[PDB]
């Protein structure tokens, strides 16, 4: 699978509280984390489906 | 808010919560129909909650009002976070009382060393996650621009100001964005960004409100 899928979730420097999905390689599944609101990395999805399709 | 304390119930009447299903940002009421927040808190649909203390329990003093217009600063930069400010016009004027009040716009730019009050319902831990039910408060000073630039080499613009402590321990965090930094009764800053939370040598960075008073007033008078 793509390399960015193996990277840990990146909250970013912004301080909003936005729930996003990321692929957790360790558990082999997509879960949620708190995204700050800016400068997102690729392992950041607005839905579980998009996450599973891209990183599954 | 990391390292702060629970605010006295309704001692921060100008604080509001931005909600789109759940609390995601803070804001400040500047007049009966307008709220100021951070541009990165932008959402197409937003409900403003005022008179809040315990964000998860219906207390009876709250007012729920939908946003009618959302206006971000035209020069906001999603990458550098320069001009991180946004105005929200409410669908209808709110009722002003002891629990819901406005905060004044700055008369001038406050000097470094000025003690301020920061508030919000954001994360309370530097490592891990703990979202509080009750509004948190933090007393912190405006830092010299030189120390701000030293902490964030080449990332600070004239529209930003650092507030907090270089030793870390106390700071704003995720969930606090858009919130108020009030000094001597005036809104001098808006919670914006930072590297991590309460980390040494990385105090929070805030939007310097005094540079936008005219834009705010002109925007409100035109909409
Ligand atoms: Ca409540």
């Amino acid at each position: 699978r793509p390399d960015f899928c193996l990277e840990p979730p990146y909250t970013g420097p912004c301080k909003a509280r936005i729930i996003r999905y990321f692929y957790n390689a360790k558990a082999g599944l997509c879960q949620t984390f708190v995204y700050g609101g800016c400068r997102a990395k690729r392992n950041n999805f607005k839905s579980a489906e998009d996450c599973m399709r891209t990183c599954g | 808010i990391v390292g702060g304390y629970t605010c006295q119930e309704n001692s921060v009447p100008y604080q509001v919560s931005l909600n789109s299903g759940y609390h995601f940002c803070g804001g400040s009421l500047i007049n009966d129909q307008w709220v100021v927040s951070a541009a990165h808190c932008y959402k197409s649909r937003i409900q403003v909650r005022l008179g809040e203390h315990n964000i998860n329990v219906l207390e009876g003093n709250e007012q729920f009002v939908n946003a009618a217009k959302i206006i971000k600063h035209p020069n906001f930069d999603r990458k550098t976070l320069n001009n991180d400010i946004m105005l929200i016009k409410l669908s209808s004027p709110v009722k002003l009382n002891a629990r819901v009040a406005t905060v004044a716009l700055p008369s001038s730019c406050a000097p470094a060393g000025t003690q301020c009050l920061i508030s919000g319902w954001g994360n309370t831990l530097s490592s891990g996650v703990n979202e509080p039910d009750l509004l948190q408060c933090l007393d912190a000073p405006l830092l010299p621009q030189a120390d701000c630039e030293a902490s964030y080499p080449g990332k600070i613009t004239d529209n930003m100001v650092c507030v907090g402590f270089l030793e870390g321990g106390k700071d704003s965090c995720q969930g606090d964005a858009g919130g108020p930094v009030v000094c001597n009764g005036e809104l001098q800053g808006i919670v914006s960004w930072g590297y991590g939370c309460a980390l040494p040598d990385n105090p929070g960075v805030y939007t310097k409100v005094c540079n936008y008073v005219d834009w705010i007033q002109d925007t409100i008078a035109a909409n």
